[PDB]
């Protein structure tokens, strides 16, 4: 995979995506998501290529398989992987 | 038909306390458990001083354990 | 004399715990409290590398003697299924009471229990149908898939190899399920809920 | 092929029921220790107080003391021998349990009542009242010369 | 053959009581296509000889379907007590079901 000493890669997109979703809510970002508490909404993104942060921890990503958005929330045994390893394309 | 004869053993704990248990054979050395009661995590008792209440409702976010995988 | 005859559990109950679940549950009289009647070993065929309902005794043997050597006291052959059937079993089981009961079960709780990979409580009781003196009783099953955790089957290895998991049983006598819970609580097992 | 059990739920009064239509009067220690006296057979003296509610620490020591009576004025054949030995084995067992709440009157009638009966005393129950009478200070408040000279 | 018994004012007498209901026409069970079906037509008491009650008025203006009353509920005139101990039994039942005939 990315060389581990040149880091990870992330979208530049992705990022702007979750700082709007964190000055929409707040309270939820700073003490309702380590309670437990659902997020409020969900985010719609196109970034199969991004890997999953733990600080994206509670939330609740839409990727795009092709025809819509797949729900996918965040666990932390799903931390390093990419988000287009958890939206199928194909189905049988 | 007939029982056999039961002998006693030293098992010492992760605190350093001593039990004597019945076993058929004799073991000289005593025997160490990997894990214990004392050790593993179930065998917790849940009564939670004030404290500790305290600390758990106030929390702020802390995300030091991903990125730091970055930073190395 | 250097030999184990006492029984730490036992004192434990009946001169510390006992008064204990009385002042929690008070009840009229003094016997109306949660009590432990017997705890039931059993190996059956499912529980062993042999594949087969019906075997000879002479298979079960070895699985006999691990019983012994668990518990101390002598294990029996489970009836045959039918009379057809006589020299064939299916199983080997052993009851404990009493001061036996209490050492087995300090022993499984403090040693082996702890050491067992997948263990998160044991299953709530089930209640069984009353028999002709009307008394209801609770059952508390779980299984110990590690029989070579214990320290006693390693001076002959080879000829333990084939032993593999138990299951085990508790009777408990109470007014309700919930005395139950209190009880197995007392017993430091934990239940899983 | 093992069937299970359901226990059937409890069944709670429904409450503005009354337990009884009969008269049954409330009774307090005045009145009982009253009942208690006035016996005239082992039986009644058996009967005279019944149940946890009032055989009490003050009923124990009136059994007592009326059975000392009874037994020196009277003479019993085996059945009623056998009544005042159930009565004297109950009466001091109880007064085992609830000694520390006895005051001094009943301390001080303990005392004689055991010594005139000529049963096997209990386990210490003498010394025991002796000790919590032995502070010097009940004696001498012991308004009631009754107490002091039994 | 007529079997009476002897009744005092001052005795304890065991009667089987009628229950009759008052206000059934107005009722938001009835309205909407329902019907009071009554299960036990007598219940148990014990009666004093100077206070026995003719019947049990049982109001139903506040049932609506599925409602049922139980003999915790009956009431309990001056100087009468309910017999038996097999309490929690249903005796009205608001319900459109007629017996799937």
């Amino acid at each position: 995979g990315r060389a581990v000493w040149r880091g990870p890669y992330v979208s530049v997109s992705l990022l702007e995506q979750v700082i709007t979703f964190a000055k929409r809510n707040p309270e939820w970002w700073n003490i309702g998501r380590f309670q437990g508490s659902k997020a409020p909404e969900a985010i719609n993104t196109f970034c199969r290529s991004s890997t999953v942060l733990p600080d994206f921890l509670g939330l609740k990503f839409g990727v795009h398989n092709g025809r819509e958005f797949v729900g996918v929330e965040v666990q932390e045994a799903m931390v390093g992987h990419k988000l287009g390893e958890f939206s199928q394309t194909t189905f049988r | 038909l007939v029982r056999p004869l039961t002998k006693a053993m030293t098992v010492v704990l992760s605190n350093g306390a001593t039990l004597r248990l019945p076993t058929v054979y004799a073991r000289a050395k005593p025997w160490f458990p990997v894990m214990d009661l004392h050790s593993h995590n179930v065998w917790k008792h849940k009564i939670k001083t004030d404290f500790q209440l305290e600390s758990e409702k106030n929390i702020t976010p802390d995300f030091s354990n991903f990125y730091n995988k970055f930073g190395k | 004399s250097s030999l184990h005859l006492t029984s730490r559990y036992h004192h434990m109950f009946y001169n510390v715990l006992y008064r204990e679940m009385m002042l929690k549950a008070p009840k009229t009289k003094v016997e109306q409290g949660p009590h432990l009647e017997s705890i039931t070993l059993t190996i059956k065929t499912t529980d062993t590398r042999l594949d087969k309902d019906i075997v000879d005794k002479w298979e079960l043997l070895l699985f006999s003697l691990a019983l012994e050597h668990i518990t101390g006291e002598p294990a029996a052959f489970l009836p045959p299924p039918n009379r057809h059937v006589a020299n064939k079993s299916a199983g080997v089981t052993v009851t404990l009471k009493g001061e036996k009961m209490f050492n087995f079960l300090e022993k499984l709780v403090y040693t082996i229990l702890p050491n067992q990979t997948g263990f998160e409580g044991v299953p709530q009781p089930k209640t069984l149908v009353p028999g002709p003196d009307g008394v209801v009783k609770r059952v508390v099953d779980f299984g110990v898939t590690n029989l070579l955790l214990y320290p006693d089957f390693e001076e002959h290895f080879g000829v333990f190899e084939p032993i593999r998991s138990m299951q085990v049983r508790m009777m408990i006598r109470s007014d309700s399920d919930e005395s139950c819970n209190m009880l197995v609580s007392g017993l430091l097992v934990p239940q899983l809920e | 092929i093992e069937e299970y059990y359901v226990v059937p739920p409890a069944c709670p009064p429904p409450p503005h029921n009354p337990k009884t239509l009969k008269y049954v009067p409330k009774l307090n220690r005045t009145q009982i220790i009253a009942r208690v006296y006035e016996a005239k057979t082992p039986t009644e003296l058996e009967n005279s107080a019944l149940g946890k509610k009032f055989f009490s620490e003050f009923a124990a020591v009136a059994k007592l003391v009326r059975l000392s009576q009874l037994r020196r004025a009277n003479v019993y054949n085996s059945r009623d021998d056998a009544m005042c030995v159930s009565i004297y084995n109950t009466s001091v067992r109880v007064a085992d349990k609830l000694l520390h709440l006895s005051s001094d009157e009943e301390l001080c009638g303990l005392i004689w009542a055991l010594s005139q009966l000529p049963y096997p005393e209990y386990e210490n129950l003498v010394d025991r009242s002796l000790q919590i009478l032995l502070e010097e200070d009940k004696p001498l408040k012991t308004g009631s010369s009754l107490a002091v000279s039994r | 053959l007529m079997h009476l018994q002897y009744c005092p004012q001052d005795r304890l007498v065991d009667v089987r009581v009628p229950i009759r209901l008052i206000n059934d026409d107005v009722a938001p069970g009835v309205k909407k296509g329902g019907w009071i079906s009554v299960k036990q037509r007598l219940v148990g008491y014990q009666c004093r000889g100077n206070s026995i009650p003719p019947h049990i008025e049982v109001d139903a203006k506040h049932l609506r379907l599925d409602d049922k009353v139980l003999k915790r509920d009956l009431p309990i005139p001056k100087g009468t007590r309910l017999l038996g101990c097999d309490f929690d039994a249903v005796v009205l039942h608001c319900t459109t079901d007629v017996g799937k005939e």
